[PDB]
């Protein structure tokens, strides 16, 4: 019936629409960090067999003795850096996975609510028009009743709903700019080194 | 071994955020009026705490309540240094107490701001808030300062403490 | 005896830096193979960022010069993959097609050596072995046969000893060059992204 | 279709690691006086080729053969304009003509540094190495430039196809 359902499952559908997004980006995250990961250890190893291979061969060694500091730096520097995508990564998480579920666990009994709003709805019409006797006038009072007690659980629900999408909203804001912006500077950070 | 709900509540200005990522990161950090609510997960002592920082201000105090399916524990914060508006913060505190959704829910009150020179005792707010007269209610209330870092660990371990039994 | 082991030493020196040459190669292409991956993600989160960018300016700049970074370190590690392929494939010409080579000569020392001891063992026997009316038959043919043998043994000898040196002097050739350029497309790499 | 050999000889100066290189990335690059040998796997037409580059100056050239073997194809080079040293260019390609680790592989002469004026008619070479005289070996002289670039293109052609049939 009214506008406020109608403005309220457009938002609805563009928050379970954002939050599939925002799980491709923390998959991507983590398999970056796994890379990462990956890559560290490498250089680890590259970077000691450089090592030794310098220390072993005079005839060489100022070649493979930068290459193997080069490598070693290049981890302790991605070992940093690791850190800060994992923290990224568990930050936009609670967003996601935790901050946003509280929301939809509101959200799904604002729809169990409604979909018992209308099944009462129907009751009420299905005898409004149809025949008359002792077990009719009676009938429609103690349906009017539970219309409305539904009614008020649809109502207070929906009401609710409004509240936590408008503080959502605000929050889920704040941790993305904060955590866009972290996971920036810690890229140009790793770079910087 | 379970994942736990914690809501840190309070007045506006009592220091809530600052002690939410004192618990987080263990520094001071630098604060704005929370429109709305904070939310980290902090581990502590092994365990795992989904911690929810909901702001002080009249704009958004009726609607704390829309966060209180499944809490744990609620950590109450309330200024030390605040004597003219404890009235309000007891009758808040009471109010949210009736809450139903909050039955399991273990209080902590964290008297905040102690290193400050006219910090109030620990007894004079125990009292004024009404603690010693709860019924069926598990209560503790601590010196704390989320500035220097006084009265955390103690804080927390109590809060652990009670909810492994 | 000296100017043998001092050949022995001189290939297990080899055969042991091959195996190392191995494995840098074997982290090499590990790395490059690892790279490639980090890159192929790094398309994919750029892409996805800017999605959010243009459909939700709520956020666009937060979200814009994300998508622009990672953009950026695509198309630069796919420069640096390039330089650490022709890295692998140029150390895969030294390990597997230059020292090799090198490997298949200290081989055939090796079974001349066999038959130079071989046929050594041989003449002394017949010389402190019994005696008839034969025996000087065959001792002058086992002399030629060892003086053969031997002269085989002595010119792959002179062989390995030479190619030990042409190799010395062309592993250190390639190593060096391979191993700046190396390191230059790792500096090219992240002042290529300082630059931006 | 399999990985086949190719030497590239000559005497110090005519210009056989640039040929190499040329071939690998299509480009002159700077190149000192080979103490034994370059080595690249190049490729050409789809082709799979390990191109030796030995050093020609006298202290090396005894040892050339030692890298005869299994040897498919010989670029020879020679300076189109050192005509006082053409003879000993003469001597080591009828040296190493006769052996037999050789006899399979095709030759073929670059008449290299055409590029300059006083450059040698490809004839007045002919003669000079004494090509008119080989027989039983399939072989051909082309008038190449190294660092210009021409002729390079048409002598690998005739190679790859001639080293395909
Ligand atoms: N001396 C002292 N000052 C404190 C302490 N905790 C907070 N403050 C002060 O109070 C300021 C606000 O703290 P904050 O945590 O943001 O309060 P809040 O409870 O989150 N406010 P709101 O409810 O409006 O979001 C801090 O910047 C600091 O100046 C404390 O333990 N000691
Ligand atoms: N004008 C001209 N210069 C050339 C040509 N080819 C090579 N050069 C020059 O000749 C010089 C020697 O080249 P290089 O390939 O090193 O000779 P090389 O045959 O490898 N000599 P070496 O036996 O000592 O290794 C270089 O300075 C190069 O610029 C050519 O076709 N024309
Ligand atoms: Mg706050
Ligand atoms: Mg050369």
């Amino acid at each position: 019936s009214r506008t406020v359902d109608l403005e309220l499952e457009l938002q609805i559908e563009l928050l379970r629409e954002t939050k599939r997004k925002y799980e491709s980006v923390l998959q991507l995250g983590r398999a970056l960090t796994a890379h990462l990961y990956s890559l560290l250890q490498t250089q680890h190893a590259l970077g000691d067999a450089f090592a030794d291979l310098s220390q072993k061969s005079p005839e060489l060694q100022e070649e493979f003795g930068y290459n193997a500091e080069t490598q070693k730096l290049l981890c302790k520097n991605g070992e940093t850096l690791l850190g800060a995508v994992n923290f990224f990564v568990s930050s936009i998480n609670t967003l996601v996975t935790k901050t946003m579920e509280d929301t939809l666990m509101t959200v799904k009994q604002y729809e169990a609510a409604r979909l018992e709003y209308d099944a009462y709805r129907t009751d009420l019409e299905e005898l409004s028009l149809g025949p008359r006797d002792a077990g009719t006038r009676g009938r429609l009072e103690s349906a009017q009743a539970t219309f409305q007690a539904h009614r008020d659980k649809y109502e207070k629900l929906r009401g609710d709903v409004a509240i936590k999408l408008k503080f959502l909203e605000e929050n889920k804001i704040k941790v993305m700019h904060k955590q866009l912006l972290l996971f920036h500077n810690a890229v140009s950070a790793y770079f910087a080194g | 071994t379970r994942e736990m709900r914690i809501l840190i509540l309070g007045l506006d200005g009592a220091g809530k955020t600052t002690i939410l990522y004192r618990l987080q990161v263990g520094e001071v950090v630098t604060t704005i009026p929370t429109i709305g609510f904070n939310v980290e997960t902090v581990t502590y002592k092994n365990l795992k705490f989904q911690v929810w920082d909901l702001g002080g201000l009249t704009s958004i105090r009726p609607y704390w309540r829309c966060y209180y399916s499944n809490t744990d524990a609620v950590i109450y914060v309330v200024d030390s240094c605040d004597r003219d508006r404890i009235g309000i913060s007891k009758s808040e505190l009471v109010a949210m107490l009736e809450e139903e959704e909050l039955r399991k829910a273990i209080l902590v009150v964290f008297a905040n701001k102690q290193d400050m020179e006219q910090a109030m005792t620990s007894s004079e707010m125990a009292n004024s808030l009404g603690l010693p007269a709860l019924k069926d209610r598990k209560w503790q209330i601590f010196k704390t300062s989320a500035t220097k870092g006084t009265g955390l660990d103690e804080a927390m371990e109590w809060l652990v403490e009670t909810l492994k039994s």
